């Protein structure tokens, strides 16, 4: 249930809170949306056991 | 450590703290009583024997 | 927000002069700010 942000363009500021889930452009080619090669989507979750 | 005396400064609403030329306060506003206290240094000098 | 009220003449609503902003309202609001858009009231015309 606990998820967080492998991936995003740039370094957040002090006291922000990014919360949209939009997907990361990891390469050269753009995603437009749609996952697939070199788009990953940023939000990841802890294997907690 | 001072003398906390009547003041004649008209304070603004927002304002608490004061100053005065070298930055050294001159005055506090206490919040449990809305009154402004100037703040003196106690009476000191130097002693020659 | 700071703020001021400056009665002006017919003249150049931007004036000359100093007129310092009052610190007004200091909203904790912790938010992202980028884009803002003014408020305008329309009166309905019934006819
Ligand atoms: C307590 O402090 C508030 C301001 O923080 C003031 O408005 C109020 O009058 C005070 N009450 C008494 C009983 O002094
Ligand atoms: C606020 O949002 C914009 C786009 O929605 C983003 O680019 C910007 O980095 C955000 N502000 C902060 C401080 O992260």
């Amino acid at each position: 249930n606990y998820l967080y942000r492998l991936f995003r363009k740039s370094k957040l500021k002090p006291f922000e809170r990014d919360i949209s889930t939009e997907i990361y452009q990891a390469g050269n080619k753009p995603c437009n949306g749609v996952a697939g090669p070199n788009c990953y989507s940023p939000l990841q979750s802890y294997g907690f056991r | 450590t001072g003398v906390l005396t009547e003041s004649n400064k008209k304070f603004l609403p927002f304002q608490q703290f004061g100053r005065d030329i070298a930055d050294t306060t001159d005055a506090v506003r206490d919040p449990q009583t809305l009154e402004i206290l100037d703040i003196t240094p106690c009476s000191f000098g130097g002693v020659s024997v | 927000i700071y703020s001021k009220h400056t009665p002006i003449n017919l003249e150049r609503d931007l004036p000359q002069g100093f007129s310092a902003l009052e610190p007004l309202v200091d909203l904790p609001i912790g938010i992202n700010i980028t884009r803002f858009q003014t408020l305008l009231a329309l009166h309905r015309s019934y006819l």
